RNA sequence: AGGUGAAAUUCUUGGAUUUAUUGAAGACUAACUACUGCGAAAGCAUUUGCCAAGGACGUUUUCAUUAAUCAAGAACGAAAGUUAGGGGAUCGAAGAUGAUCAGAUACCGUCGUAGUCUUAACCAUAAACUAUGCCGACUAGGGAUCGGGUGGUGUUUUUUUAAUGACCCACUCGGCACCUUACGAGAAAUCAAAGUCUUUGGGUUCUGGGGGGAGUAUGGUCGCAAGGCUGAAACUUAAAGGAAUU
């Protein structure tokens, strides 16, 4: 009864994604980020901005029609720091507090086999 | 006794073309000449006969090998590949 | 001066591990010295949980988690984390508070 | 601009460097049923009614 | 200055049939132009969804079933099954401490040559009378478990190609009927289906496609 | 007498015409004289036998491959290369392969291929030693050598040439785009000096 | 001096005079 | 978009980053992972097949001193380095530079060659750690845990109790470390051995003797090299050092 639409959010350090696209992905509607809300940098990933990016992409598809949004949040993964960034949560947040229909709220992550050596070193970034 | 300390079949080239040059030739050269085992007959008879070729001294089995022996490293993995995709097509 | 029984940490009864990637600075640690922490942490933080299963569609669903694995490696541990530093008697105090 | 009003309702401790800064918990006086930790200024006690400017927010420890 | 919505031509999802409210969503594309359309465009795609959703029971509330869309019978996309995946927070909660984790995998056909690679988790666990603070397995026994849970899914396979087994996917008769046989050798706890997926599909064969697609 | 991987002189049956008319198919590591090879669509794989690559599997390596179902052999003939067979597709008979330069130029799944890798294995893997075994080398091939350095050779007889020095003078990096004469070196260089790095393809 | 160091810097100056004799062998 | 204390370098009307259905490639095998398993050691963490193997245990099975440790000598020995093919995804000595800085040849960032990995060989070195020889017996209990085994008309197993499997109770050798005091031992630190040693002797290999000079000169010896091994002296100085307390 509801039309269906993911977020796919991407919560982690330096930036913030909210491109929410259709249940396939094929096609996608709006993206937007945190630093377009901010000149300054730094507070990229940061909540205020992650929340004023939700605020746009929530207002951009109450334009186009679509009511419900799975939100996908997912963690930079792969062979870096995977742990959902300080966006993912402000951004979540201000998804409900504009008042789209959230649902079926699962992860997705890359999450690997080890693989391949992470970038750093041995002795690593240290300072 | 002891002709050639660590330059065994390599006294037909002297003092020439440098020392790591024949090392390699020594480790190649010798494994082709061998009086090579013919795995058909058992007996090595199976003498290597020009490029890529080895004779055998009964029943003449001529083998298909390599320039400096009987079977390269990725002529053997040839073996498992079509026997393993050999029973794939029979089973 | 010795000061560590179980030493780095244990190794005894066999002779390599192998040493996962910390997970603040990349550092190669082996998995004993490795000092572990499970962050469970469900996906929302304060009474977010709030309009969440309120502005939401399904009853309240379940509410899923993040099960995700954290390896520090000593000073990243050591930055006022997981440790405080201990004292030579109950430096061999192995509890969760 | 969606203006909302907050309540007083939880003082709790203090961050920030020089430690100026209070966590307060308060609640919203158009329709509360809902609490937000937003931080303060300078002296606050659990019966003042504060002026938000920003809808959805929070903070806690500072460095 | 030509806003993609302008030609944004919405549709929706239709599930084969084996399931029940085979309305999922709709979705959008470019507009069928002159030369080139969309009914000829995607399809390629897919729609990886909860089954519960798909379902009509929220108690499934894991195992997220993939499509791939086939036909667009006017705006409604009649999709098949392209597989099942597990969903990671369910999964991640399924492996604790102090335990043994039991993963197989094996890749066979139907018998409308459908070729597909089904997975299955499968967890150690305690008794009505166990003391020690964990749990394992002889290893060998682990082999056993391998080598029959690997065994149960080809044995009763082929059976009505994916239609039947989607259709036996959903009544979880494999997490029931892998600890069933696997009595005998050891407890075990959860025992799921884990994933599944299509990577070799025959023809487009819209002859079997629409036994569900009415 | 001047390449280095045997040539099996199989006498073949003509079904034609009673009669033996010896065809000639390179040699592979693992054949003899006593093989028994099969030719055709409906042969089973085995080194040596040979029919279409739609007729085989994935990974079934070859040499002396056609290009069109009919040339009579032409790539992988040299001493040992061989071919992999990756991308497929029964119907448009097509089979998108691996050559020994590692080009991923896909032919029909019609194209023979004599399965095996050929009878030569790590020759150039051996160093010629003395310029003798060079000489006789070609001797049996063509007079395409010893070839003499450019910068040798007086500014007449080629553009290399002159100097007083030795120098060349202008880079050896002649265009893919010039002519008889002017073309005297690297041609169409996409990149030149000391190779390192990635390779092969991106 | 980590001595690690102290090790590298004999290892070039014992290599330094490996040279230095055989020039006069 | 990247990325950081923060910037920067950098990538971007050629539509990146991002999202999606895919493709190939090398690598890896996380989570399960332990005060755990096996290996002589270095180590060895995906699956199935194959090829042998070793240990514990159980044994009214067998030979019958065949034995323990071991200068010379012989095999395997991380990574780095190395010779040459195949492969070269990530990272990444070097280098390039972007910064901060007084300077930064540094740490922080971006790219990136050897290497990374495998094939055939080399190379024989690590704080190769248990800084702790091997072998034996004895001096101590506890509870775990690991592999096999003894017994329990025991738990649980329902197609019938079929049978076993897992599990619990005591036992049990061999694993694995741990806790508990010290009877003893130890300069202390600490340790079931580093105990059974001035009441000083179970067999036994090696090694060391103030500190530097120096694992250097030298020569010899192995090695393609790097360098390994073998290894001085002169001379100078009264402290070096250990452990612990303040």
């Amino acid at each position: 009864s509801q039309v269906f639409g993911v977020a796919r959010i991407y919560a982690s350090f330096n930036d913030t994604f909210v491109h929410v696209t259709d249940l396939s992905g094929k096609e996608t509607i709006a993206r937007v980020t945190g630093g377009m809300k901010v000149k300054a940098d730094r507070d990229e990933s940061s909540p205020y901005a992650a929340m004023l990016a939700a605020q746009d992409v929530a207002a951009k598809c109450k334009e186009v029609g679509i009511t419900a949004v799975h939100v996908k949040i997912r963690a930079t993964g792969g062979t870096r720091t995977k742990t959902p960034g300080p966006g993912g949560q402000a951004a979540l947040r201000a998804l409900a507090r504009s008042g789209l229909r959230i649902g079926r709220i699962e992860d997705v992550t890359p999450v690997p086999s080890d693989s391949t050596r992470k970038k750093g070193g041995r002795r690593g970034r240290r300072l | 006794a002891k002709r050639t300390k660590k330059v065994g079949i390599t006294g037909k080239y002297g003092v020439r073309y440098g020392s790591s040059l024949r090392r390699q030739v020594k480790k190649l050269e010798i494994q082709q000449h061998a009086r090579y085992d013919c795995s058909f007959c058992g007996k090595k008879t199976v003498k290597r006969g020009a490029a890529g070729i080895w004779t055998c001294s009964c029943c003449k089995k001529t083998v298909a090998g390599g320039a400096y022996t009987v079977s390269t490293a990725a002529a053997a993995t040839v073996r498992s590949t079509i026997r393993r995709l050999r029973e794939m097509v029979e089973a | 001066p010795k000061k560590r029984a179980s030493n780095g940490r244990n190794k005894k009864g066999r002779g390599h591990v192998k040493p996962v990637r910390c997970v603040n600075c990349s550092k190669s640690i082996p998995k004993d010295k490795a000092i572990k922490r499970m962050a469970i942490r469900n996906i929302v933080e304060a009474a977010a949980v709030r309009d969440l299963s309120e502005a939401s569609v399904y009853p309240e669903y379940a509410l899923p988690k993040t099960y995700n694995k954290l390896h520090y490696c000593v000073s990243c541990a050591i930055h006022a984390r997981i440790v405080r530093v201990r004292s030579r008697e109950d430096r061999k105090n192995r509890a969760p508070p | 601009t969606p203006v909302t009003l907050a309540k007083v309702i939880k003082v709790l401790g203090r961050t920030g460097s020089r430690g100026g800064v209070t966590q307060v918990r308060v609640e919203f006086l158009e329709d509360t049923s809902r609490t937000i930790v937003r931080n303060v200024k300078g002296p606050v006690r659990e019966n003042d009614i504060l002026v938000l400017m920003e809808s959805e927010r929070e903070a806690r420890r500072l460095r | 200055v030509v806003d993609p919505f302008t030609r944004k031509e919405w549709f929706d999802i239709k599930a084969p049939s084996t399931f029940e409210n085979r309305n999922v969503g709709k979705t959008l594309v470019n507009k069928s132009t002159g030369l080139k359309s969309a009914s000829d465009a995607l399809k390629g795609r897919v729609v990886e969804v909860c089954l519960a959703d798909l379902q009509g029971s929220e108690d499934h509330s894991f195992r997220k079933i993939k499509l791939r869309v086939d036909e667009v019978q006017g705006k409604n996309l009649l999709t098949n099954f392209h597989g099942m995946d597990f969903t990671t927070d369910k999964l991640r909660s399924m492996v604790r401490k102090w335990q043994t984790l039991i993963e197989a995998n094996v890749t066979v056909k139907t018998s409308d040559d459908y070729v597909l690679r089904i997975f299955a988790i499968a967890f150690t666990r305690k008794q009505a009378n166990q003391v020690k603070r964990h749990s394992y397995a002889q290893s060998s026994h682990i082999r056993a478990i391998r080598k029959v849970i690997s065994e149960i899914l080809t044995k009763e396979v082929q059976g009505s190609t994916l239609a039947q087994l989607t259709s036996k996917l959903i009544p979880e008769v494999i997490n029931k009927e892998i600890e069933n046989a696997t009595k005998d050798i050891f407890p075990l706890q959860n025992i799921h289906v884990r994933k599944v997926k299509l990577l070799k599909q025959p023809k487009f064969d819209v002859g079997a496609l629409m036994a569900l697609h009415g | 007498s001047g390449r280095g991987a045997p040539l099996a002189k199989v006498v073949f049956r003509d079904p034609y015409k009673y009669r033996l008319r010896e065809e000639i198919f390179i040699a592979n590591e693992g054949v003899h004289t006593g093989q028994f090879i099969y030719a055709g669509k409906k042969a089973s794989l085995n080194v040596g036998n040979v029919l279409p690559l739609g007729s085989v599997p994935e990974g079934t390596i070859v040499s002396n491959v056609e290009e069109k179902p009919g040339d009579r052999g032409a790539l992988a003939r040299a001493s040992g290369n061989y071919v992999i067979i990756i991308g497929h597709n029964p119907d448009e008979n097509k089979t998108r392969v691996r050559l020994p330069s590692g080009a991923k130029k896909v032919i029909s799944s019609d194209a023979r291929g004599v399965i095996g890798v050929i009878a030569g294995g790590g020759r150039v893997d051996k160093p010629l030693l003395k310029a003798g075994r060079a000489f006789h080398k070609y001797r049996l091939k063509r007079n395409s050598w010893p070839k003499t350095r450019g910068v040798a050779m007086n500014p007449v007889d080629h553009p290399h040439g002159g100097g007083n020095h030795q120098h060349i003078g202008k880079a050896s990096t002649i265009s893919r785009g010039a002519v008889s004469g002017q073309k005297a070196g690297l041609i169409a260089a996409r990149r030149t000096g000391l190779l390192r790095g990635s390779q092969k393809t991106q | 001096m980590r001595a690690k160091w102290r090790k590298k810097r004999t290892r070039r100056l014992k290599r330094k005079r490996r040279k230095v004799r055989a020039r006069s062998k």
